[PDB]
DNA sequence: GCCTTGACCCTCCCCTAAGGGGAGGGTTTAGATTGTGTGCAGTCTGACGCGGCG
């Protein structure tokens, strides 16, 4: 939602509001089996111990 | 003191950089006018030498009949339209032509200070004015050169004194009476350069023509040629004041390309180089802020050196601007589709066919490090999988060397001539193959006996009594 | 009791969030121009880096 | 067997020719090294007396 | 040039193209062993620059020198499988062959 | 057989008229804008050269 507020105002209101969906990204699934297919082959990642 | 803290060049250039404040509206235009201040003292200290004025009359007289036009002649006024110009040249015309006679000698100061004054007026374009001034530096440097060889030949001979050399040299301009002086005191490096008093004539008499050709003074030439130093010094050092104040305004705009190719630093002295050609062509008089017209500068210095010398493959500037179309496009294509499109829709979108679209997405790609781990390893990297495909492999140089004692054995089978005609047609142990006139000529025979010898000696080896040794480097 | 578990759900949130950071200095670069008025906000989103 | 160019294809012919003798030169990764010390700002040099 | 997937293999006999269909591609089922082509593909090239000896060598037999040579997809050597499945992915405005 | 001879023949390169198409290069562009911007690191151990105190 892309707000905007005028110049002068104590309580600097809305102008009007353009909401709207974007598109970001592709997000990898994980499978019912805990994989990830990354570029055709199967991947797992591992957790980190830090 | 941050002096030998840091090893950063960008510290230490911002650090020194840092040390100019910022001009206002009002410091910004009175640097231009002292950048226009000296520009203007450099005209009117030409204005003393005639022939830069001549040279400029013969351009408006071509301007009259159209050899060229005004408009790359002046660009206006200050107190362009070819009307008032007319009445500007015919004023300067009736300046230069009422200066010309009057020449004495204390009277021969008013015209040309005045003709000086009226030539300010003309505010020209850059490429006449230092067409002028380079011009004036060439007379000057050539009469300075021989000037300086006059000495140049002094100390060839002997231990040069010039502390009073220069005591009635000054004046005479026309003869060795100021040589003579010299040998007046006959200490004996006095005798040395006089029985060379004949070789120096050509060059104080060349000043026979100069002094001729110029109208002035030596010392006037000079004098003149130095207040046009000192004025484009002014005009320099004004210059570097505006750089310098500005210096703020580069690294703002180069922080925005900061990881397309070049380093920050790069981009900054590209922008900087933008900056001082914005300098050079800013016009205060037109009201408007330095950073309004030095952004375009700088903006297109830092985008032209991204697209000169950000890539190793260098793609051209009209390459480069199909590449950033291109991927504007498949943004936009990406975010109102969900999907990344295909060069069949992204040439639908754009104006431009398939297979143009298809190699510019093969175009631009930046190489590999060959140092690259693969693996993502330590140990091997990409440089350790490439072959080098230039070589010949060792079965295919045996093969050649079997080749060769093959075909010497079957042209020792055949007669001296067919085998010379047939070595010699082809290019076999020797550097070059001939044609059918060289062999013939080189037998004193024609080009088609050479022939039917050269067909007969290989129907003669396409018999397989002397064919198969051959037959066995051919292949299905 | 010093050491902790960050598996998959993690590091890929703390790389969206990269993501996010990435597209949030252009967002913010874009909206300090004056073209404020017809832009959606699609328009000063790009997928590509996150 | 590695490095020396003109040598290997002379032995691979001498193994084909039964004649087991190498003719070793110079190893290419020597002349390589040679040229990224001068690369640097040092002249190294073979002293060929 | 492009390169083309074909079963039409220079320096190649019959036998060893037994095992490809019309399109160069070789059947599926097919027992191949190391060496054996699995997809037959020329690359063309140029500029042949022949040796003297072997100019010599093609004046004598006639022998053109061919415009291609072969690429084709090799079994490894010392494997000797069954084709089990074939995969054939083109682009667009590439024209699909028979196989595809 | 060796050697000419006149007639043919090949490819390859450049030319046609009136521009089309494109590549690759220059140039300016005037509301006002004036200091970057990232990390990352759980090595240890020698060993050398140096500011700084005594
Ligand atoms: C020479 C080497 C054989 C061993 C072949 C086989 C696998 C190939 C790499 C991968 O394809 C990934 C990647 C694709 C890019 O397109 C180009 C770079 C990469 C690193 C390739 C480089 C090169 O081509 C490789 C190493």
């Amino acid at each position: 939602r892309l707000v905007i507020y005028e110049r002068e105002a104590p309580e600097g209101t809305v102008k009007d509001i353009k909401e709207q969906e974007v598109y970001m990204g592709e997000i990898p699934l994980m499978t019912d089996n805990g994989t990830f297919v990354i570029n055709g082959t199967e991947r797992v990642i591992v957790s980190q111990l830090h | 003191s941050e002096i030998g803290r840091t090893t950063d060049p960008v510290r230490m250039y911002m650090r020194e950089m840092g040390t100019v404040e910022l001009l206002t509206r009002e410091g910004e235009i009175d640097i231009a006018k002292r950048i226009e201040d000296g520009i203007n003292q450099v005209q009117c200290s030409v204005a003393e030498y005639p022939e830069a004025i001549t040279y400029l009359l013969e351009q408006y007289d071509r301007v009259e009949a159209e050899e060229a036009r005004l408009s790359d002649l002046i660009t206006g006024f200050v107190d362009i339209d070819p009307e008032l110009a007319r009445e500007k040249f015919a004023e300067l015309r009736a300046q230069y032509v009422v200066t010309r006679d009057t020449i004495k000698h204390a009277t021969a100061q008013e015209e040309i200070l005045k003709l000086s004054e009226v030539f300010k007026q003309f505010r020209l374009v850059p490429k006449q004015f230092d067409y002028l001034v380079n011009s004036m530096r060439v007379m000057m440097d050539r009469v300075r050169t021989q000037e300086r060889l006059i000495m140049k030949l002094c100390v060839e001979q002997c231990k040069m004194p010039k502390k009073n050399f220069i005591t009635l040299f000054t004046g005479n301009e026309t003869s060795d009476t100021w040589f003579n002086a010299a040998i007046a005191m006959n200490k004996p490096w006095s005798e040395k350069l006089h029985d060379v008093s004949e070789e120096v004539h050509r060059a104080l008499q060349k000043l026979q023509q100069i002094e001729e050709e110029t109208g002035l003074t030596i010392e006037q030439v000079k004098d003149i040629n130095r207040r046009m130093s000192i004025g484009e010094a002014k005009a320099r050092r004004a210059k570097k004041e505006m750089v310098e104040a500005n210096l703020r305004l580069v690294i703002s705009i180069a922080k925005k390309y900061t990881n397309r190719g070049l380093q920050f630093l790069d981009l900054i002295q590209e922008g900087n180089i933008g900056l001082m050609k914005a300098v050079d062509k800013f016009e205060y008089r037109r009201g408007y802020k330095f950073s309004t017209y030095a952004t375009w500068w700088i903006r297109q210095a830092i985008t032209r050196s991204i697209a000169d010398q950000a890539r190793t493959i260098r793609i051209p500037v009209h390459m480069i601007e199909t590449i950033n179309k291109l991927n504007r496009i498949s943004r936009q294509m990406l975010q109102e589709m969900g999907r990344e499109p295909t060069p069949e829709e992204l040439a639908e979108r754009m104006l431009m066919p398939e297979d143009k679209i298809r190699k510019v997405l093969k175009i631009a790609k930046e190489p590999i490090s060959m140092e690259t781990p693969i693996g993502d390893d330590e140990d091997s990297h990409l440089g350790d999988f490439i072959e080098d495909t230039t070589l010949e492999l060792p079965l295919d140089s045996a093969t050649t060397e079997s080749l060769r004692a093959a075909t010497h054995d079957v042209l020792a089978g055949l007669t001296a001539r067919e085998a010379k005609v047939l070595r010699m047609r082809f290019g076999i142990d020797m550097n070059t193959d001939y044609t059918l006139e060289e062999v013939g000529k080189q037998f004193d025979v024609t080009r088609e006996r050479i022939r039917q010898i050269e067909a007969k000696a290989l129907r003669k080896l396409r018999h397989p009594s002397r064919s198969e040794v051959l037959r066995s480097f051919l292949d299905d | 009791g010093n050491r902790r578990i960050r598996s998959v759900g993690e590091m890929a949130e703390n790389q969206f969030r990269v993501g996010l950071v990435r597209v949030e200095r252009a967002v913010k670069e874009r909206l300090s121009l004056g073209d404020l008025d017809t832009l959606m906000p699609q328009d000063m989103i790009n997928a590509k880096p996150i | 067997k590695s490095d020396d160019v003109n040598g290997r294809t002379k032995m691979y012919k001498n193994i084909v020719d039964g004649n087991h003798q190498m003719e070793p030169g110079m190893p290419e990764s020597f002349n390589v090294l040679l040229k990224e010390i001068r690369s640097l700002g040092i002249n190294i040099e073979l002293e060929d007396e | 040039g492009p390169e083309e997937i074909t079963a039409d293999i220079p320096n190649v006999g019959e036998a060893a193209l037994s095992k490809l269909d019309e399109s160069g591609i070789v059947y599926i089922g097919a027992e191949v062993t190391g060496g054996d082509i699995l997809v037959g593909k020329v690359t063309p090239k140029g500029e042949t620059q022949l040796t003297p000896e072997e100019k010599l060598l093609r004046a004598i037999f006639g022998e053109k020198a061919s415009d291609v040579k072969d690429s084709s997809l090799r079994v490894p050597n010392g494997v000797s499988g069954t084709v089990i499945d074939v995969q054939v992915f083109t682009r667009d405005g590439v024209e699909k062959d028979k196989r595809a």
